[PDB]
RNA sequence: UACUUAAAAUUUAAGGAGAGGGUAUCAAGCACAUUAAAAUAGCUUAAGACACCUUGCCUAGCCACACCCCCACGGGACUCAGCAGUG
């Protein structure tokens, strides 16, 4: 069960597109430092990953797990989860649903629905 | 056997500490070296006692007191005697083993002689190569000139003992013949002059008294530190001399008279001092001053 | 003077001032903080002022961060083996902060000491060779061996076209 | 990148080249044959060293031997002159296939097989047989195989440990003591593993290198 | 004379070099099993994961 | 250069200046340049005398048994060394080199002797 | 080089955290994508694609070249960019 020989193992990013069949056009960002000025900017770097179920939409934060051997030029990852949804997001710290910087569902409730 | 105390010995290290005393002023005195500009912060009282606690700190691993060893002797191991080889070189080779994690006095040094002998190399080969192989700052391949008796007598007329043996422990072992040379003959003319003031608040005062105790010439450093008014440290030098001489006359009088603090100076005075006519003087006369001013 | 607020931040010494080197499964952080709220100063000021020094120490982790998604901010930390580490930072000082994710996911003192050690196992100070790599070219630079012929010229009967001339006229 | 282009010619040249050379493989015949007034081979003009000069004109090749014997001498035992002269002991070896070069007009070239006995000691397995095209083989007799095979093993006498080198054993010994092991014994190394074949013991044909088929 | 002792050397001093050769291989491999699966690196990878 | 084929060695890199030689000890696979890229050095060698007429061979005795363990050769010049120091048994031509040099003096000691007497009689004749 | 199987040196192939010359009056490239019933219409690009121009760089050394046609079956104008030397 050896592991991809890529540097990006696991890697984070936004699903700027998915018009390819059971494909999902990522963006990722890293922080490189900049020499002159010492300063941290944003380097995107656009990842192609297995959407299985199609389960993706553009907007949405999802990690990729790199697979063991390429399935194509590109595709050499797949959709490990899906971090936040676009819309959709769900806080990791409380578990209720938000929308935005505010709560659908106070935490104080429990609906269990 | 009682164990002839130790130079390391934890009694005899505070003994020696606490004659050789503290002064941030003198310990942290400032080096003529590249300087930088200096910083500043605005501290309170407390935050200002915290600093100079830390100083004490400091100039406590500063005053750390070199090792003082017995005379190393000499390296005469022969491994081989291969006299195939004789007359075939006009030279000696040295083979130097220049493994990185190997403590210096267990790497193999040999030398192959033109005779065919392969040796062990001496003492003065094993320093030299090592040099030569793992550099130390302060430390010169050759022997310095400096350490000659004409020239160490000009740093001596100069007042510079602190700096002759800070350069005997830069360049030489602490066991070899050269150091041992060196800081004997700078201690016997510290005492011939009374410069005791010299060594006092550096690493270099413990192994002064340690010698004189040995030697049997602790007279100077009592008269002197009577004199000025360390009467705590005479006391406590009279102390490591009956610790050391534990047979002596001297040590078997303190203990039948149970002598203790001005006593034991007396008592050294009439029993073993070399000038004991002097120190009771000097110290009969630090008494008057005492009882006489307060 | 140098742009921006605390240009300070924009120094080598500042950058390694971090003392955070993550363990070799830490791969990604994500940082989720808000921009406006009372709760989340903490870490607005974890983003301007630690994210740099992390990744400085750290330059093969991923540091991505996300901006009010969420009502309260916390780090999430995806590891080698699959495992998520999610910490939350709301009222926690910036410095709190640093100093609970170097206690969870910080590599000690003692391994960082033992890597720096190993690194320099290769360099030998008796070893010669060019300034950059060694401290001495020649052996003619130690002291009481054969000095360099171009500093000092060499005696007579040391030299090829000496030696040469004898053998000519033997 | 991506300006890169394949290099077609260079492709076929490499394919076609090897192909050539499979099918005007030279023969036996041809690459070993000798022009024995000159003692240099026209094949290649390679002019054979002075110390081979007596026996090329002295001794025989093995296949020359062997084209004369019914079934190629399968079955006999073959030796060398050169053994001969350097070891006592018996040094031959078993015939078991022979692959004759059927281009040569006297069937004088070829390979051969057998079972190896140097210096009385015998090989387990067959293998192919090296330097056959060498003027230095001699057929044994079969009415003397049972005098020439006769050999009696003498009890071996070469030592089996030795010391260490002089530096190197009291680096042994320093050791000991550091580690607090108390002994005298001498550290000795053994020789056993690692003894070495005679310099002449016949090497492997199988991984050798045979000369290429251009003629200079 | 000569030729047959020295080619007598040779093979007694190559032999004694196989043999060391063989010596310094083995604490080639008894050192590298050390590091890779020693008493120290076993602790060490249980440890870290307690 | 990218080399295929060849084997790691312990050789001498020759540095320094005109008359005036020293030598690096390096592992190095053998089709590299004498002076050029090398693997790791293992020691020096100084071969002029010192002011205290020493020859000065630094070994490190650990990456050396390392390399030789790992498969890597050494050159005749590095065999002798080796042997000088005692890490190796002495090579067989350091012994016989030694025994021509000693058969070459007794035919210059006898000669001498055959002309101090054809001197002698020289001084019979007078 | 050891074992008849394991340690190296040295390469090769496929890759990618990041870094990597100039011109934007070079602004579009034109198959450069995914799926795997063989369909979908996608892929790169102002965060600089594509095009053109220039340059050995990564310097214990590395890379490329070896009369010319990128290569070298073949062909041609048919060999010192080894040392010395010549026009
Ligand atoms: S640079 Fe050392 S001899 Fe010249
Ligand atoms: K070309
Ligand atoms: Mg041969
Ligand atoms: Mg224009
Ligand atoms: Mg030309
Ligand atoms: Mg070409
Ligand atoms: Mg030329
Ligand atoms: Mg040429």
């Amino acid at each position: 069960i050896v592991r991809s020989s890529v540097h990006a193992k696991w890697v984070v990013g936004k699903v700027i597109g998915t018009a390819m069949i059971k494909t999902a056009k990522v963006r990722a960002t890293r922080l490189v430092l900049d020499p002159y000025l010492l300063k941290y900017f944003n380097k995107r770097k656009t990842y192609f990953a297995h959407d299985a179920l199609q389960q993706c939409s553009v907007g949405d934060i999802v990690l990729l797990r790199a697979l063991p051997v390429p399935r194509s030029k590109h595709v050499k990852h797949e959709l490990a989860e899906i971090i936040f949804k676009v819309g959709r997001v769900i806080d990791p710290v409380t578990g209720k649903p938000c929308a935005g910087t505010a709560y659908l569902e106070s935490p104080l409730s429990e609906p269990r629905e | 056997e009682v164990k002839k105390p130790a130079f390391m010995d934890e009694e005899v290290q505070r003994i020696l500490t606490k004659i050789t005393g503290l002064d941030l002023q003198k310990t942290f005195r400032p080096a003529i070296q590249p300087l930088k500009p200096p910083t500043y912060k605005l501290m309170t009282q407390a935050q200002l006692e915290e600093a100079t606690r830390l100083a004490v700190e400091a100039a406590k691993v500063r005053l750390k007191m070199p090792p003082v060893l017995e005379e190393r002797k000499p390296i005469n191991d022969v491994l081989a005697e291969d006299k195939i080889l004789e007359g075939t070189e006009t030279n000696k080779y040295v083979f130097t083993d220049i493994s990185y994690n190997i403590p210096h006095r267990e790497r193999f040094i040999v030398v192959r002689e033109p005779s065919g002998t392969l040796r062990k190399a001496s003492w003065e080969e094993r320093d030299r190569v090592i040099q030569i192989y793992f550099p130390k700052e302060g430390r010169r391949v050759l022997p310095p000139v400096i350490f000659k008796d004409e020239n160490l007598k000009t740093m001596y007329s100069q007042d510079r003992h602190a700096d002759v043996l800070n350069l005997c422990v830069a360049q030489f072992e602490p066991d070899s013949a050269e150091y041992i040379k060196v800081h004997h003959q700078t201690y016997e003319d510290i005492d011939r002059h009374g410069k005791y003031e010299l060594l006092r608040s550096t690493r270099h005062f413990g192994g002064m008294a340690w010698y004189f105790v040995n030697k049997k010439k602790i007279d100077g450093l009592l008269i002197d530190q009577i004199q000025r008014d360390l009467v705590d440290d005479a006391t406590s030098l009279v102390q490591l001399y009956h610790m050391l001489h534990p047979d002596g006359q001297s040590a078997q009088e303190a203990k039948e008279q149970a002598a203790e603090g001005v006593d034991l100076i007396k008592v050294f005075a009439k029993t073993e001092a070399q000038r004991g006519a002097y120190i009771e003087l000097a110290l009969q006369t630090y008494q008057e001053i005492v009882t006489s001013h307060s | 003077p140098m742009k921006g607020r605390f240009p300070i931040r924009r120094t080598l010494q500042y950058l390694g001032r971090g003392d955070v080197v993550f363990k070799e499964s830490v791969k990604i952080m994500t940082v989720n903080y808000n921009t406006y709220g009372e709760l989340g100063e903490g870490a607005r000021k974890f983003v301007f002022f630690n994210i740099p020094q992390i990744q400085y120490k750290n330059p093969w982790v991923q540091i991505m961060m996300f901006k009010n998604m969420t009502p309260s901010p916390f780090l999430r930390f995806y590891l080698d083996s699959g495992e998520q580490v999610l910490v939350d930072v709301e009222t926690k000082s910036n410095k709190e902060i640093m100093e609970h994710i170097k206690k969870i996911l910080g590599k000690k003192e003692e391994t960082l000491r033992e890597e720096e050690l190993e690194k320099q196992q290769r360099f030998h100070p008796g070893n010669f060779g060019p300034r950059k790599y060694c401290l001495r070219e020649c052996m003619c630079e130690v002291e009481g061996q054969v000095p360099c012929p171009g500093l000092v010229p060499l005696p007579k009967e040391m030299t090829g076209k000496y030696k040469a001339a004898l053998k000519a006229s033997t | 990148r991506k300006k890169v282009r394949p290099r077609l010619i260079a492709e076929l040249a490499r394919r076609v080249r090897a192909l050539r050379e499979q099918r005007n493989q030279p023969r036996d015949s041809q690459l070993y044959a000798l022009d024995y007034e000159t003692l240099t081979r026209p094949h290649s003009g390679r002019r054979l060293p002075v110390r081979a000069w007596a026996d090329v004109r002295r001794e025989s090749r093995l296949l020359q031997l062997l084209a004369r014997l019914p079934l190629f001498g399968l079955g006999r035992l073959v030796t060398r002159k050169s053994w001969l002269w350097q070891h006592d002991e018996p040094c031959y070896w078993r015939l078991t296939r022979v692959r004759p070069d059927y281009t040569a007009q006297n069937l004088d070239h070829g390979r051969a097989w057998g079972i190896l006995t140097f210096k009385g000691k015998s090989e387990d397995t067959a293998r192919e047989i090296e330097q056959v095209m060498y003027h230095d083989w001699r057929l044994v007799p079969k009415h003397e195989e049972e005098a020439f095979t006769a050999f009696t093993a003498k009890p071996e006498d070469r030592l089996n440990s030795v010391p260490y080198p002089p530096l190197l054993r009291a680096m042994i010994l320093a050791e000991r003591q550091k580690n607090g092991d108390t002994s005298v014994q001498e550290p000795l190394l053994n020789l056993e593993r690692t003894r070495m074949r005679p310099w002449d013991y016949p090497a492997k044909q199988e991984t050798k290198g045979r000369a290429k088929g251009t003629p200079v | 004379a000569e030729f047959f002792v020295l080619t007598e050397r040779y093979r007694q001093y190559r032999e004694t070099v196989r043999a060391l050769r063989l010596e310094f291989t083995l604490e080639v491999r008894r050192k590298l099993h050390e590091a890779r699966a020693g008493v120290l690196a076993e602790r060490k990878a249980q440890q870290a994961i307690t | 250069k990218a080399y295929h084929g060849g084997h790691l060695t312990i050789r001498l890199a020759l540095g320094g200046c005109t008359n005036r030689p020293f030598y690096r000890i390096v592992a190095a696979h053998n089709k590299c340049p004498r002076d050029g890229r090398f693997v790791e050095q293992l020691g020096s060698y100084d071969p002029l005398p010192n002011s205290h007429g020493e020859k000065l061979v630094a070994l490190n005795l650990d990456r050396i048994r390392h390399w030789i363990g790992c498969g890597a050769h050494l050159s005749k010049p590095m065999e002798k060394l080796l042997g000088l120091s005692g890490f190796f048994p002495l090579h067989p031509m350091m012994i016989t080199n030694a025994e021509r040099l000693r058969r070459r003096r007794a035919r210059e000691v006898l000669l001498a002797s055959q002309k101090a007497e054809s001197e002698a009689k020289e001084t019979e004749a007078s």
